[PDB]
């Protein structure tokens, strides 16, 4: 959610 | 309240009882004085350092620091830690 | 914050802790309950410098950021026999062997 | 070896690490990493149904969380839908963490340094970590085979 990260270029 | 741990080369290490009770082997052989015919002083001193490190950071909410182990001692320390079960 | 020390004399070594705001005299009282020697017969050293009973452990150089459990600070101890004080003698620990080829 | 056995071996090592915090919540991890140095990480159960584990890591901008996906018997970091989904995957989740820690040994992209232990681990396990950082040849070590068996159950450096 708000405190989560995904890996992106 | 205190116990005496004697290394193989004759060095006497005086530790707190509850700190030495970190090792199940020391607890098993308990008194007030225990000899170690196969653990030299430079290894038994580090083991006592681990005892204080273990008791201090058992249930504390502060971040646990790394326990430094030089590679020159890791092999001997691994054999002593397995013999002491800690 | 506590200070973690190694009180060493000859081949004896005492693992004990004290608060940084505690005095050297109270540290000698800790040695008294272990080695059965009153503080008047004790001389505590940091390396070669003698420590005064009034000064706090912080004033002697034993800060909490250095005398940690995983690496305690060493304090030399000398006893008084008969008339005079003995010289501070600390027997060194053993030495590790040569590492195997893989390391 | 079928996938279920492979996953079980991966989960047993997770319990041998000492930085597995179980059912830790998102905000509980925020407090344990609020003042930690940059790169400090831990692994915990994911409160999401589609994920098993989650990495909580402290960055320069504050603590964050990154879930770990388990698909086709391989662990991998959560990333975009197939845009960058062919990436580093391992049968062991500890291997996955150790892989990224060693990658940032030089000096968005994940930056891991030292783990946040739950409690002080055993002195035996602490020696194993120091030994694993020096050599990987257990046969060339002067140890009884009882300890050589111990060193094989955990061959990682973190």
């Amino acid at each position: 959610s708000f405190e989560y990260t995904i890996l992106d270029p | 309240m205190y116990v005496k741990l004697i290394s193989s080369d004759g060095h006497e290490f005086i530790v707190k009882r509850e700190h030495a009770l970190t090792s199940g082997t020391i607890k098993a052989m308990l008194t007030n004085e225990v000899n170690f015919r196969e653990i030299p002083s430079h290894v038994l001193s580090k083991v006592c350092m681990y005892f204080t490190y273990k008791v201090r950071y058992t249930n504390s909410s502060t971040e646990i620091p790394e326990f430094p182990i030089a590679p020159e001692i890791a092999l001997e320390l691994l054999m002593a830690a397995n013999f002491l079960d800690c | 914050m506590d200070v973690f020390l190694m009180i060493r004399r000859h081949k004896t070594t005492i693992f004990t802790d004290a608060k940084e705001s505690s005095t050297v005299f109270e540290l000698k009282r800790i040695v008294e309950g272990i080695l059965k020697r009153p503080p008047d017969e004790q001389r505590l050293y940091k390396d070669d410098q003698l420590l005064d009973d009034g000064k706090t452990l912080g004033e002697c150089g034993f800060t909490s950021q250095t005398a940690r459990p995983q690496a305690p600070a060493t304090v030399g101890l000398a006893f008084r026999a008969d008339d005079t004080f003995e010289a501070l003698c600390i027997e060194p620990f053993s030495s590790p062997p040569e590492l195997p080829d893989v390391m | 070896s079928m996938q279920a056995a492979r996953l079980a071996k991966a989960l047993r090592e997770l319990g041998q690490t000492g930085w597995y915090w179980g059912s830790m919540t998102v905000n509980e991890a925020k407090e344990k990493l609020k003042e930690a140095p940059e790169g400090t990480f831990l692994i915990r159960d994911s409160s999401h149904s589609d994920y098993l584990l989650t990495i909580s890591v402290k960055t320069s901008a504050g603590p964050t969380n990154l879930r770990i996906e388990y698909q086709d018997g391989k662990f991998r970091l959560d990333s975009i839908i197939c845009v960058k989904s062919a990436l580093a995957a391992f049968d062991s989740v500890v291997h996955l963490i150790d892989y990224y820690v060693q990658m940032c040994k030089d000096k968005v992209h994940l930056y891991l340094t030292k783990p946040l232990y739950t409690s002080a681990p055993s002195l035996q396990h602490l020696c194993r970590l120091t030994i694993n950082k020096c050599t990987g040849a257990i046969w060339g070590l002067p140890l009884p085979t009882r300890l050589k068996d111990y060193l094989e159950e955990y061959k990682f450096q973190v």
